[PDB]
């Protein structure tokens, strides 16, 4: 089914994915399309952090929900 | 505990030798001057150092921080209905914080800021992979700036300073 990943940095991206990815294989997917590497990925789905080792069906995320995509960039 | 960012707090602890960092600095601003001829401004190193260095690109000091600051979070206030889908706490709670002169600013800030200035903020970063210098992002808002880049750079992954073009 197609989801789509509204990142922060203003892209669109539409992804191909099963109920059973994990958030992993998701980040993954993402670094495949944008080039940006997975361990700087934070995703969200309807406010709520997502976790590497569940799937997209752990959270409920259906055909054509939409994530959103921050980076982790703190500095002080 | 349940910030936003939580999730980077412990590997930024982690993460943290001085003479490598010397070295890689070194390297890092030469390559800088060499090839954009950009210099790095050193900005302070307490919990406001994203908007030193902001300050030190807008309003050409490092001390209007907390101008910066507050107009930040005012911003993302007036902007909560766009904001609040990439904050995983309730808006109000985070922003409360945020406006603390010690809370470290963080991409959700760096992207306000670009709209609010109408500026984009291009960050850099030494990478010990290549000499290569381009920003490792840009930020910006929709419409068309007036204004040069605001550049900053991040180093250790956990400190900002400002990027002049003297």
């Amino acid at each position: 089914m197609q989801i789509f990943v509204k990142t922060l940095t203003g892209k669109t991206i539409t992804l191909e994915v099963e109920p059973s990815d994990t958030i992993e294989n998701v980040k993954a997917k993402i670094q495949d399309k944008e080039g940006i590497p997975p361990d700087q990925q934070r995703l969200i789905f309807a406010g709520k952090q997502l976790e590497d080792g569940r799937t997209l069906s752990d959270y409920n995320i259906q055909k054509e929900s939409t994530l959103h995509l921050v980076l982790r960039l703190r500095g002080g | 505990a349940g910030y936003n960012s939580e999730d980077e707090y412990e590997a930024a602890a982690a993460r943290i030798d001085p003479a490598t960092v010397e070295q890689q600095e070194h390297w890092f601003e030469k390559a800088l001057r060499d090839k954009k001829g950009f210099i790095i401004k050193q900005m302070k190193e307490d919990g406001a150092c994203l908007f030193r260095a902001v300050a030190d690109q807008v309003y050409g000091d490092q001390d209007m921080h907390e101008v910066v600051r507050k107009h930040c979070m005012d911003y993302l206030m007036k902007n909560a209905d766009y904001f609040s889908n990439y904050v995983t706490e309730d808006f109000t709670t985070y922003i409360n914080r945020k406006r603390k002169n010690n809370c470290h600013g963080n991409h959700i800030e760096m992207q306000a800021m670009a709209e609010m200035y109408n500026r984009p903020v291009e960050v850099y970063q030494y990478s010990t992979g290549t000499s290569a210098v381009e920003p490792i992002n840009t930020f910006h808002g929709i419409h068309q700036n007036e204004d040069e880049p605001i550049r900053v750079s991040y180093h250790r992954n956990i400190h900002y300073n400002s990027v002049v073009n003297p």
